[PDB]
């Protein structure tokens, strides 16, 4: 029994550790999704993703900017992440995009 | 003469449809008042238009369609190469890897990996991307035929717009360097091959080698 | 046996991290884009090393001839009734070997 | 590949001395088994399956 | 911002010893990726290491 549980061990994680810093304290993971605020008045924009890294693989978004039939997808800019010139900068917008509740409709 | 010869023949054929002023008919027609020359141009070359709606042969011939697109536009333009002509590998872009970022994230969707066909639901679907030109593939994204989203140019730039036109191009019209293209679909194909050709051989000699009783 | 060499060819080209890069290689429509590290090899595989793609086309038709064999051989099992009262723990050991099979194949192509 | 290579040489083992199945024929009893010896044929005839499944 | 900064003749005693690398302008500071790159590999080469006494 001794060997079975310090051999199996090393593996098992708690799902429900609050690890994710939010505007309310730490929660847990599956609980956030990068939409969620973090220190309560935020701006979060809605921003587009341009294919290229000339400096901005993320644009801001204004109303006039599609058509009363198209459909974007959008991701959280929180300006504070800057375009990705830098690779402090280049590492933030990377995290934006692999997220797995990241993207979001905008019809 | 164009605005003139456009409306002649734009009410012969297309007023019984929208109307005179080209508002819409209740049960008929749409608006088609803030379309551009882009829509009638796509529209009519792909043959959808007239009609009572696959890709078809078109009945104006690259001159009364120049016309009836004045007029339409008169009451989104083509691009047109400095002599005057249709633009045809002008609207070829460079960068094939943002091309092809750009079609995963807004156009594989619908159609395919490599532009293939798609199924929609309740009847229509997505057509094969193989038989349309560069100015086809631009007035498509630009005016959202139906069921396809409208993609504006201040959301989707021209630049863009011509690299996945580069991309979609190379994706249609490339050579496969791993032997025949099963249908360019995914493991379904691969699995029918399979059966009907790997193991109907294993089990032909099979039956050649062993005995039977 | 053919997928166990044609397996231990392809361990000596492939590197299975998650770490991203950026191509630059030969297939230019992917040139400047963001992948991993494992897809990049398996690129390099397919157009870089002599004979690669040719092996791991082996590899994925080996595969699954392998699952398809297995399943005929069942049936014949099956049918014939060779599962009785001698065989049926080699009647088990063939069921787990098809759902390893099974798994082992969902793991590979991933 | 370790496992699924211990699980085949357990189960190649027990048909090898489990001896054979066979169907029901003129000389066929429940007691014997008709058929030939491994070493001219048999392996002659496996080695042959394996080139051809290579091929 | 640098990795790597140039030398002069009286920034060193004379009995030390200085570990230097190959630098090329047009390489700058590792600010952005491109010259990240650059430098890790100046950094990475079996042959760049010089000792200047
Ligand atoms: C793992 C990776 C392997 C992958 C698979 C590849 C091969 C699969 C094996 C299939 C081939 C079988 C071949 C075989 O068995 O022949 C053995 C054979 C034994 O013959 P035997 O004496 O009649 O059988 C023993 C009893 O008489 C038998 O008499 P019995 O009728 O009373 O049977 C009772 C039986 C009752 O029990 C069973 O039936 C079940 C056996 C399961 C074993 C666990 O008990 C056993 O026989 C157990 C035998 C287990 C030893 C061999 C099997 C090892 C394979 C296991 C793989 C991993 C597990 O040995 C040989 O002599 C073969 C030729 C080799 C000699 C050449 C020497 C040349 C000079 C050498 C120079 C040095 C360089
Ligand atoms: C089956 C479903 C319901 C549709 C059947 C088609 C339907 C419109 C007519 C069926 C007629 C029938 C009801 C009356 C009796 C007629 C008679 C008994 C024979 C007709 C039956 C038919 C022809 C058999 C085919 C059935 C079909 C669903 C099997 C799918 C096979 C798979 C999907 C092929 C996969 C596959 C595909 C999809 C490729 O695109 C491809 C491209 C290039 C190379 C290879 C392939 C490839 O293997
Ligand atoms: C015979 C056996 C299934 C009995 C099991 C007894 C039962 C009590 C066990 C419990 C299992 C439960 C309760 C239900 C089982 C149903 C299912 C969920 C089982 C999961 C896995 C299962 C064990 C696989 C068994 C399938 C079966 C044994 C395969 C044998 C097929 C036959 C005998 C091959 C003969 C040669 C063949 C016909 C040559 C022509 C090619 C034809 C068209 C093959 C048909 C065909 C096949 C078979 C495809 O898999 C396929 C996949 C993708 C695309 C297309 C095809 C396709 O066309
Ligand atoms: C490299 C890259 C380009 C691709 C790699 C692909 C890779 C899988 C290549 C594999 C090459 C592989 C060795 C081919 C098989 C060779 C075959 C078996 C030739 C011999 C067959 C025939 C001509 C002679 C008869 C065979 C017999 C009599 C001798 C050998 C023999 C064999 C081979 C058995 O498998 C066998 C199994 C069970 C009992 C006995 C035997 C047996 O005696
Ligand atoms: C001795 C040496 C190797 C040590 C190395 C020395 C060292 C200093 C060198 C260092 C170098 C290291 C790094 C590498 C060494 C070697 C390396 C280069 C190899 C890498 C892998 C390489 C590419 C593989 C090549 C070899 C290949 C070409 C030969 C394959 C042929 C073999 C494996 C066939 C085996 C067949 C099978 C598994 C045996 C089963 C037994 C037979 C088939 C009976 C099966 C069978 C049974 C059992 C029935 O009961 C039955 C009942 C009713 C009907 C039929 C059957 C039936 O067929
Ligand atoms: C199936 C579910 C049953 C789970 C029972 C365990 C309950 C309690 C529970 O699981 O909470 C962890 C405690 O773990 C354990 O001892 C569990 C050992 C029990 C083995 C079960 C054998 C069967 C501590 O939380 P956490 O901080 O996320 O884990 C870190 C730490 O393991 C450690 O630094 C290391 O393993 C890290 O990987 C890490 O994730
Ligand atoms: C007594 C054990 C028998 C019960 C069976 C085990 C069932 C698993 C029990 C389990 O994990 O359930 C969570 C509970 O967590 C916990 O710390 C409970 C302590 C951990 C117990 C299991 C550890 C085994 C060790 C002690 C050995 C629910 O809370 P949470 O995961 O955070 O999700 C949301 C948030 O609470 C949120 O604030 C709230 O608003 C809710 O929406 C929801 O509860
Ligand atoms: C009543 C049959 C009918 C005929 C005839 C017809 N149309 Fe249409 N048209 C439609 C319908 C219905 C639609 C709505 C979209 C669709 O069905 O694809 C449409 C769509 C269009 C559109 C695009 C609408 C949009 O929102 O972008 C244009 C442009 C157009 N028609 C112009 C024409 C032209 C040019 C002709 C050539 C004479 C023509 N129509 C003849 C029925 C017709
Ligand atoms: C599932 C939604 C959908 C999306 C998203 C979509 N398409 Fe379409 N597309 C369609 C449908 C449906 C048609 C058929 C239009 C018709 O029949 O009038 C079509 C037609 C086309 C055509 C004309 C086909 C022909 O035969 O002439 C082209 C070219 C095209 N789309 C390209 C694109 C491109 C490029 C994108 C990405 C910007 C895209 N599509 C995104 C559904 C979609
Ligand atoms: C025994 C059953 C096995 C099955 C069913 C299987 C199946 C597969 C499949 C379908 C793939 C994807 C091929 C592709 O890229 O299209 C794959 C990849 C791979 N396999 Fe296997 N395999 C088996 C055994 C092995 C073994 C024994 C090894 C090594 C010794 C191995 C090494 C690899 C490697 C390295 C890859 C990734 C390389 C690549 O994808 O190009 N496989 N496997």
């Amino acid at each position: 029994l001794g060997t079975l549980v310090a051999f199996a061990g090393g593996l098992i994680k708690n799902p429900w550790k609050p690890v994710v810093p939010t505007a309310e304290g730490k929660k847990a993971v599956l609980w956030t999704s990068g939409w969620t605020p973090r220190y309560q008045g935020e701006t979060i924009y809605l921003a587009r993703a341009t294919g290229t890294e000339d400096g901005p693989p993320f644009i801001k978004m204004r109303p006039e900017d599609m058509d009363a039939g198209g459909m974007e997808t959008v991701f959280p800019w929180r300006e504070s992440d800057g375009d990705g010139t830098t690779v402090e900068s280049h590492h933030k917008l990377q995290e934006i995009a692999m997220g797995i509740r990241n993207p979001v409709m905008l019809i | 003469a164009l605005l003139r010869t456009g409306k002649q023949l734009f009410d012969t054929s297309c007023v019984s449809c929208h109307g005179a002023n080209l508002q819409g008919v209740p049960d008929h027609g749409p608006s088609l008042i803030g379309v551009g020359e882009a829509a009638v141009y796509f529209q009519v070359s792909t043959g959808r238009m007239p009609a009572m709606a696959p890709r078809k042969d078109p009945i104006f011939d690259e001159a009364q369609i120049d016309a009836i697109g004045a007029y339409v536009q008169a009451n989104p333009t083509v691009v047109r190469n400095p002599d005057g002509s249709i633009a045809t590998q002008s609207l070829r872009g460079n960068d094939l890897g943002r091309g092809g970022d750009l079609f995963r994230l807004n156009c594989a969707s619908c159609h395919n990996f490599t532009g293939k066909g798609g199924a929609l639901s309740s009847g229509k679907y997505a057509p094969d991307l193989a038989p349309a030109n560069e100015q086809q593939i631009l007035t498509a994204m630009l005016t959202g035929p139906q069921n396809m989203p409208k993609f504006s140019n201040r959301q989707l730039s021209f630049e863009a717009k011509k690299d996945i036109i580069a991309y979609v191009k190379v994706a249609t019209e490339a050579r496969q360097p791993g032997g025949y293209l099963l249908g360019g679909f995914g493991p379904a194909p691969e699995g029918m091959a399979m059966w009907i050709i790997g193991m109907v051989a294993a089990i032909g000699l099979a039956l050649w080698i062993g005995a039977r009783s | 046996v053919v997928l166990l060499i044609t397996g231990v060819y392809l361990t000596l080209f492939f590197d299975p991290s998650m770490v991203d890069v950026t191509y630059n290689g030969v297939y230019q429509p992917l040139r400047g884009v963001e992948m991993s590290r494992a897809y990049q090899s398996a690129l390099d595989i397919s157009f870089e090393v002599r004979g690669g793609l040719f092996v791991r086309q082996i590899h994925h038709w080996a595969a699954l001839m392998f699952a398809a064999a297995i399943m005929v051989h069942l049936a014949r099992i099956f049918f014939t009734g060779a599962f009785r009262r001698p065989r049926e723990t080699n009647w088990v050991i063939g069921s787990l070997l098809l759902i390893l099979a099974m798994f082992e194949g969902y793991f590979g192509y991933s | 590949p370790g496992i699924i290579l211990a699980l085949i040489g357990l189960h190649l083992a027990l048909v090898w001395f489990q001896k054979h199945t066979q169907f029901p024929g003129p000389g066929r009893t429940e007691h014997n088994v008709v058929g030939v010896r491994v070493m001219p044929v048999f392996a002659f005839k496996s080695g042959a399956f394996f080139a051809a499944i290579v091929g």
